[PDB]
């Protein structure tokens, strides 16, 4: 029964430590059982109706997709009004919204 | 008496002196920011101007006359309170959205929201101060601080540290340390009380900064643009505080608030702890704490980093030669019930000592001596105590009856007179001596101060005697003889509830006034002035401590106080009687429960038939019948090869228990060693098995504090790793060597003992759930008892017993041991610092041990500060620095416990004891002086407690804002 | 065959009621394997098409986007803008929209 | 969440909150009865 100082640690193996972390993610599985299957049966639903499948070809096509959309929407027409409409929330940050509430009660009678 | 109109609706009083008090009590919205209950009107905020008979005055201060008139609701007192409110956001940049102070309690937001207020006129100015981060536990911010000083009323007439103070003066007052010095530089005792006191986040523990919220995180650097953009946008308050509520609510989904006793000193301070997941943001007092209510001292709001530390212990360790290996649980606990059980059927159940922890509660305390009687089978039960509480329990048990206070806390602070004898309670019990420095200041207290050091309480007291050592029954007796001499003592009580009086009468011929002056040293004219103070004051509370304990007749210096009080009539009476200061935060606690080797629980001695089989019938196994060894005797035991294991639970006596060069070597004696320590501790390095404890936060139980409170604790967090916690541990040791105990947590436990319990036959966990708590002797029924021998004494006549103890002649060293070494605690570290060391803010303010030297002693020695010294003593040596410091007297010396290592005191002590409950002898040690070096790095630096200069004055000075002609009332603005 | 009433509950064990837990989770599964495949071809196109990395990046590096973003947002015409949009809301519920009615369809002609 | 919601439809419910999204959906209603077609030469007349 000597004055002793010195630690031994255990071998937590690279396996043994792997089968503690992944019960940790079985263990909220478990404890989330309740939304997994909640979710799950939503997303049978989706694919149902075809939601998922409309996703899945949205990505897998998005490079037509993109390309279609940026062509036909590069119009004169089109940057002007996109360009126009970033100019008119700046204008109206120079407007006094303050004299603009009296002036609409007058216009009510 | 008086009765009232508010706003038209007839009322009557009841007892407030205040007209806000009577609108708090019925349920008036009122807006009262400076106001706090704990802390009085303070007339700062100017928020609760209402109209009473016309007059537009502050309500938190305005006495309740008959008649009045209150109104509370005129657009003349709404009007006004809108002007102060819009001079406190002046000073307040309010940004609650990403403000840690945003919780649902901040007094500045949550009037804002109460006050309708959605525009202020007086836009905020950024303070030209900076904020101080020099402490490492609060910080302060000038830009939101709203001058309330709510802070500073509670550091001077609370904490009566008197630090904090308010320069009006000042075109932009602000809150000040000292004179304007830095708070780490300052005579900041770091309590915490200002932040615990502050409404908003200016003055906030430094543990919640960026970590309260979801958007605190973020980076000042981006946070700011981001109040910028936040300000020129909004409309009105009433949108964005709503926003902000709503992150305050989710707050609740990762803060956890659990209520908690501190595990430092027997104060018993109750109080919640703010953490996050394993990291504590605050302790949060709450107002309806029963032993402090917001008052703390530095440990027990910012000492808690200790459960958070790599030194912690996980898996449970056995020796294996050279080293101590990591363990399984069960391996463990089969290694431990194998020997047990080897050396039980081969030199019997007397071969296994079982010591108890002051730190672990009622409960484990019970199972600790139910292992040792009803399992194992001896009665080797022992705590602490010894050399702790053994002459405070045995002083009073010859004479009144009950092993504790006479009263609680709050008797102190009522009484006229305060007797302290030998105890540095500035530093060992504080939040106690915020009700006596308060009462003296705030009252007129009388208090009296009797040991041989000038600390704190010494200082602010009205008088100051220092008695030379083991001399206090002297002086003690000489007051009483003086006292029933002339008449002044209470006859009417020593006819009515005393026994004994003229046997008594007899011993005190002995000690005349003129004996005391020769033994003692103390005058006769201050010997006899506080003698007929003693008699004059209507009720005197004696706090004694280990300048009373630990002498070589320790019970006798203890036996002398109490009938001293008993010939003055100070029992059962609000405001008086006999108070030893428990130092462990349950030790008393531990010591109810049978852990006393002469005692079973409730304090009914192991020599009843009847009580015997009482426990025995619920049991199942015959109670011991041979008493127990006390924990000073059973270490002689080991060296005679009489005791073969010891089972010591969260306790280092193989640092703390007298003469550690024997104790050292008694340790690695001895067969079997278990140790069931939190940490790896001195006392844990001698042991063959090493079970884990979990702490105070990491298990739920009970403890009973000084006043014999029985307060109730909540798991914090849940043990760390594998750390079980210690009753579990006991439960889990007791079955595997064949017990079977079912307890599905603590309450389980509690209910068995208190059946039993006689004292605690009605403690039930429902009737301690929250902040309530009991006072033994508690009836079965539920009813307590705050104060002691009301109506009759634990005798069989209902009268207290005197006991005439005559002045044993202290053992000195004396020939070369001259220069008396002194030892006692500090106000930053509980002990060695297995706690508060790993509390490294605790570590900036007392960073090593220190040896206190006077101005007169550093002369006649040629010495002087940051030099090595070498103390040596008949039973060790210890290697010092010394500290050149003010308190200390001629040739006395102090060295304060706090290092678990060659330069602690308890080398030197020796292993002479108190000549009736062994009690280890520490106040009795001498030594002789050497040299060892000239300059070094000083033990004590300019960034202490004790350092700074502290700045007194009643209140916030309110007078000297009202001086400034750029305040003007806002009453008299509307006119 | 006498009368008695006592129970005797059986030991379902910590790891058999886990394999019980965790079946209710693997039959879920099964049950929307569909789906489960069809979302994972849309992720897997979602990576084959940036979006993953992208917001990968967004959340990996979004302590630099954001003040990058408040930043250069906290402009006096910014905050100004802003300021005048949340009061255009307020004054166009002071707006009685029954009479604008009419107004419009006289200007039409 | 259940805290979330209720802090924000107990301070949405204001009378000035109800009646400016009830006019907000008028707007839509009588943006409808409107003929854009002769607001844009309106609009090109005002721009000189
Ligand atoms: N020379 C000298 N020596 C003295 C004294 C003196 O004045 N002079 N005073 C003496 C007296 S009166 C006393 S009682 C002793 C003080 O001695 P102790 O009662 O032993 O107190 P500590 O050393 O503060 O605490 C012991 C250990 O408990 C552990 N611990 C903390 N919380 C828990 C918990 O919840 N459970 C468990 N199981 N462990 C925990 C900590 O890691 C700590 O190291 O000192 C004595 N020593
Ligand atoms: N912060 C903090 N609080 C603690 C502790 C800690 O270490 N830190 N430990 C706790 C424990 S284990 C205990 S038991 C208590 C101890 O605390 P109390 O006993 O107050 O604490 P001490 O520091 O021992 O103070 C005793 C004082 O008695 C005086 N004295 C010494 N010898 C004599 C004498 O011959 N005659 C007279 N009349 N006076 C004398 C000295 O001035 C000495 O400082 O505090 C507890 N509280
Ligand atoms: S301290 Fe309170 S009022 Fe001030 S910004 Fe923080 S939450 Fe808002
Ligand atoms: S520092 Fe004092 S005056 Fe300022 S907010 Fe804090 S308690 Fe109030
Ligand atoms: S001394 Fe420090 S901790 Fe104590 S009240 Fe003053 S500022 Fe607060
Ligand atoms: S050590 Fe005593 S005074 Fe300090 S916080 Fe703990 S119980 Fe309160
Ligand atoms: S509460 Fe009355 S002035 Fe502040
Ligand atoms: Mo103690």
């Amino acid at each position: 029964a000597k004055a002793i100082k010195r630690i031994q640690k255990i071998e937590v193996t690279e396996e043994d430590q792997r089968k503690r972390d992944l019960r940790e993610i079985e263990d909220a599985l478990i404890d989330h059982k309740e939304a997994i299957l909640e979710t799950l049966h939503m997303l049978g639903h989706m694919n149902e109706r075809g939601v998922l499948p409309l996703l899945r070809g949205l990505f897998g096509q998005g490079d037509k997709v993109l390309d279609i959309l940026v062509k036909k929407a590069d119009t004169e027409e089109t940057a002007n009004t996109l360009k126009n409409l970033l100019l008119l929330f700046g204008t109206l940050g120079m407007l006094d919204v303050k004299q603009l509430e009296p002036l609409i009660l007058k216009v009510n009678a | 008496k008086k009765t009232i109109t508010i706003n038209g609706v007839e009322m009557e009083a009841s007892e407030e002196q205040t007209v806000l008090q009577l609108l708090n009590n019925s349920s008036i919205e009122v807006p009262q920011v400076c106001y706090h209950p704990s802390l009085g009107p303070i007339e700062t905020c100017d928020t609760c101007i209402v109209s009473i008979n016309g007059e537009l005055k502050r309500s938190c201060s305005a006495e309740l006359k008959d008649g009045d008139v209150i109104d509370t609701l005129s657009p003349d007192v709404k009007k006004a309170q809108v002007i102060g409110m819009d001079k406190i956001l002046y000073n307040h940049e309010l940004y609650c959205t990403v403000c840690d102070y945003n919780n649902g309690g901040c007094e500045i937001h949550n009037t804002v929201k109460e006050m309708k207020i959605n525009h202020q006129s007086i836009p905020f100015d950024h303070k030209p101060y900076h904020k101080d981060e020099s402490h490492p536990f609060y910080r302060y911010d000038p830009d939101q601080c709203i001058l309330c000083g709510r802070c500073v009323e509670a550091c001077q007439d609370v904490q009566v540290t008197e630090t904090l103070t308010i320069d009006w003066e000042r075109k932009r007052p602000r809150v000040i340390w000292d004179n304007d010095v830095p708070i780490n530089e300052s005579s900041c005792v770091s309590c915490g009380h200002c932040s615990t006191v502050c409404p908003c986040n200016a003055m906030m523990e430094k543990g919640m900064e960026g970590e309260a919220g979801y958007l605190t995180g973020i980076n000042n650097e981006t946070l700011r643009p981001m109040i910028e953009i936040t300000k020129g946008v909004e409309t009105g308050y009433g949108s964005i505080l709503a926003i902000s509520d709503m992150e305050s609510a989710m707050r609740d989904e990762r803060i956890k608030k659990t209520k908690t006793v501190c595990t430092y000193c027997g104060v018993g301070c109750s109080f919640d702890v703010w953490t996050k997941g394993r990291d504590i943001l605050k302790v949060e007092p709450q107002e309806e704490a029963p032993a402090n209510g917001i008052s703390t001292c530095v440990k027990g709001k910012f000492g808690w980093d200790f459960v958070n530390s790599e030194e912690r212990l996980t898996k449970p360790l056995i020796r294996e030669g050279d080293h101590f290996r990591e363990a399984e649980w069960e391996e463990a606990l089969l290694l431990i019930a194998s020997k047990f059980t080897e050396l039980k059927e081969a030199f019997g159940p007397d071969s296994l000592a079982f010591i108890t922890s002051s730190k672990c509660t009622n409960e484990e305390s019970y199972l600790m001596q139910k292992l040792a009687r009803g399992v194992i089978g001896t009665n080797n039960v022992d705590n602490c105590s010894r050399y702790c509480q053994s002459p405070a329990t045995a002083g009073l048990f010859r004479t009144v009856g009950y092993g504790g206070d006479s009263g609680s806390i709050t008797d102190i602070a009522q009484a006229d007179l305060v007797l302290i004898i030998g105890s540095n309670t500035s530093e060992s019990h504080p939040v106690l001596s915020t009700r006596i420095k308060r009462a003296h200041k705030l009252r007129g207290q009388k208090v009296i101060v009797a040991d041989i050091r000038k600390h704190e309480m010494a200082e602010r007291s009205d008088l100051f005697v220092q008695p030379r050592a083991g001399s206090d029954i002297v002086w003690l007796n000489a007051i009483a003889k003086y006292l029933i001499e002339n008449g002044k003592a209470d006859e009417r009580f020593l006819r009515e509830r005393v026994n004994g009086r003229d046997e008594y009468v007899k011993s005190l011929a002995p000690y005349t006034l003129e004996y005391a002056e020769e033994k003692t040293g103390i005058d006769q004219e201050t010997l006899i002035q506080m003698a007929e103070m003693i008699g004059q004051a209507d009720s005197v509370c004696a706090l004694w401590a280990m300048g009373v304990t630990q002498h070589i007749g320790g019970s006798d210096t203890s036996t002398a106080i109490s009938n001293l009080l008993l010939v003055t009539g100070n029992y059962g009476k609000p405001g008086a009687g006999s108070y030893p200061l428990r130092g462990h935060n349950n030790v008393q606690g531990a010591s109810d429960f049978g852990s006393m080797p002469d005692r079973l629980p409730g304090y009914e001695k192991v020599t009843d038939e009847q009580v015997r089989q009482k426990y025995e019938r619920v049991w199942g196994v015959p109670l011991p019948k041979e008493p127990g060894m006390t924990n000073h005797e059973m270490i002689e035991k080991i060296h005679s090869g009489q005791l073969k294991a010891m089972y010591v639970k969260g306790e280092e006596m193989g640092l703390v228990d007298s003469n550690i060069n024997h104790v050292h070597a008694a340790y690695e004696k001895l067969d079997f060693f278990v140790v069931q320590d939190i940490f790896l501790s001195r006392t844990a390095e001698f042991a063959d098995v090493v079970l884990p404890a979990s702490p105070s936060l990491e298990k739920e139980g009970t403890f009973t504090n000084t006043e014999r409170r029985i307060q109730r604790l909540y798991q914090v967090f849940e043990p760390l790793g594998e750390s079980k916690p210690d009753w579990q541990i006991i439960m889990e040791v007791a079955n595997k060597l064949g017990a079977g105990w079912l307890y599905e947590h603590p309450a389980d436990i509690m209910e068995e003992a208190a059946k039993l319990s006689p004292i605690y036959a009605g403690v039930t966990y429902e009737r301690l759930e929250g902040y309530n708590s009991l006072q033994w002797p508690v009836n079965a029924d539920g009813k307590d008892s705050p104060l002691l021998f009301t109506e009759r004494f634990p005798f069989p006549d209902g009268k207290a017993i005197l006991y005439p103890v005559q002045w044993t002649e202290p053992k000195e060293f004396g020939e070369e041991y001259d220069i008396h070494v002194n030892n006692g605690r500090l106000l930053e570290h509980f002990h060695e610092g297995n706690l508060t060391y790993k509390s490294k803010g605790i570590s900036e303010k007392t960073p090593e041990v220190f040896l206190e030297i006077s101005p007169e002693l550093a002369a006649e020695r040629g010495i002087q500060d940051g030099t090595l010294v070498r103390l040596t003593s008949p039973f060790g040596n210890v290697k010092v620095k010394c500290l050149i410091t003010d308190r200390v007297k001629g040739k006395e010396v102090y060295l304060p416990m706090n290092d678990s290592g060659e330069a602690a005191i308890n080398l030197l002590t020796g292993s002479h004891a108190d000549k009736d409950t062994d009690t280890p002898a520490y106040k009795e040690t001498s030594a002789k002086m050497e040299i060892l070096k000239h300059d070094g790095i000083s033990p004590l630096p300019k960034i202490n407690h004790r350092n700074g200069n502290p700045q007194p004055q009643i209140g916030v000075q309110v007078h000297k804002k009202w001086a400034r002609k750029d305040y003007i009332f806002p009453g008299d603005a509307v006119k």
